[PDB]
């Protein structure tokens, strides 16, 4: 059977980037060219592999990470980047093998007066390691006095909502992102390109 | 809570300075910390930022020449300023940067003298005590509610009034209000008081490039 890419790419809602979703894809035929040839994706950037060679490769498993961020932040979903998203939300490794796919989702993910459902981690003390996921919601201590679960001065809830309104400039508009990654072990290959 | 800048002075072009910002009541290493400067008679210009996790970013006007850094054991922020130019002349402010919630803590500034988009309307306004005063800030694209307002009294550091376009900063008098979403934003002072004669700045939050300020509206007597 064909790999269930539609479940990922056509999901009604995407995850918040701080709580980014990972879907394991396995035991199926992947036709990557159908993704790469699509006029839907404004970003389709592979690292450590060329898109036109994917259909010729077999992997143990494939993984699809997905989430929403601002247009201006899509550039952070790449090896070697810094900023609030790369540092505190979703971190690719410096030498990455995989593909980053993104498309404007203003028609789905903005709302008149604002869609506030999509969040990002604004406050964190240190950077994420590659592929780390932090879903904690402890009150963030910004001074020397402990917060003890109470918000206030120097005591901040660590997540913030994007304000996605349809009239936003493109850099402030929501983008849906899928990062494909590939796994090769001393195990049977379960995801190959079409025969 | 205070930020105390030092290290400024009078120098010729080509020289170097190091600014220090000693913090108390906020922890430099746990915060976004920015440097913002203001040339004499001009508006605010964001210079650099350092993240809690260590990332640094710079205005194009200073890239390659300035370096922001910190010493956690001294709770101190630094700005190393090399290859200084006449146009780097300004007061340099240390600020604690809350991003979506504006720049809420400002130092008093240190003066550097080197010597051999958001549009506010009007640029100048004359008013009387008790007047209702409104100032408008217009963005070049839709920015939702990503706007802050600041007041800067003559000789003083700016003070945060409003963030998220309409949220009153804690401790700020209720006669200040902000409205707007999208491209057009207004600050209203419901009954102007003698202490309210100042210059007001809007700021586009989480902007690209970072730290976009309007050019300021000066509210003056009569
Ligand atoms: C998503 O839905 C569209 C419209 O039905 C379809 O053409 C496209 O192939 C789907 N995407 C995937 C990855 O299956």
């Amino acid at each position: 059977n064909l790999c269930p890419f539609g479940e990922v790419f056509n999901a009604t809602r995407f995850a918040s980037v701080y709580a980014w979703n990972r879907k394991r894809i396995s035991n199926c035929v992947a036709d990557y060219s159908v993704l790469y040839n699509s006029a839907s994706f404004s970003t389709f950037k592979c690292y450590g592999v060329s898109p036109t060679k994917l259909n010729d490769l077999c992997f143990t498993n494939v993984y699809a990470d997905s989430f929403v961020i601002r247009g201006d932040e899509v550039r952070q979903i790449a090896p070697g980047q810094t900023g609030k998203i790369a540092d505190y939300n979703y971190k690719l490794p410096d030498d990455f093998t995989g593909c980053v796919i993104a498309w404007n989702s203003n028609n789905l993910d903005s709302k008149v007066g604002g869609n506030y459902n999509y969040l990002y981690r604004l406050f964190r003390k240190s950077n994420l390691k590659p592929f780390e996921r932090d879903i904690s919601t402890e009150i963030y201590q910004a001074g020397s006095t402990p917060c003890n679960g109470v918000e206030g001065f120097n005591c901040y809830f660590p997540l913030q909502s994007y304000g996605f309104q349809p009239t936003n400039g493109v850099g402030y508009q929501p983008y849906r992102v899928v990062v494909l990654s590939f796994e090769l072990l001393h195990a049977p290959a379960t995801v190959c390109g079409p025969d | 809570v205070q930020l105390v800048e030092s290290g400024g002075g009078l120098i010729q072009p080509g020289g170097s300075l190091r600014l220090s910002c000693a913090a108390s009541g906020v922890t430099v290493s746990r915060n976004y910390m920015s440097w913002v400067r203001q040339a004499p008679g001009k508006g605010l210009e964001w210079v650099s930022i350092i993240y809690a996790g260590g990332s640094t970013f710079y205005a194009d006007s200073v890239k390659g020449r300035f370096t922001v850094s910190r010493d956690n054991s001294k709770n101190t922020l630094y700005l190393q300023m090399n290859s200084l130019r006449a146009e780097d002349t300004a007061v340099y402010y240390c600020v604690r940067d809350l991003q979506d919630y504006g720049m809420d803590v400002w130092g008093q500034g240190t003066t550097v003298t080197v010597s051999s988009q958001l549009t506010q309307s009007p640029s100048f306004l004359s008013a009387s005590v008790g007047d209702r005063v409104t100032i408008t800030c217009r963005a070049s694209q839709g920015i939702s509610s990503y706007l802050a307002w600041y007041q800067q009294k003559p000789g003083k550091a700016p003070k945060l009034l409003i963030y998220a376009a309409s949220t009153l900063q804690s401790g700020v008098p209720s006669r200040f209000s902000g409205r707007g979403s999208g491209t057009e934003f207004t600050l209203t002072i419901s009954s102007l008081q003698p202490e309210d004669f100042a210059t007001y700045y809007c700021q586009q939050l989480n902007s690209y490039p970072p730290g976009t300020f309007g050019q300021g509206t000066k509210v003056e007597i009569k």
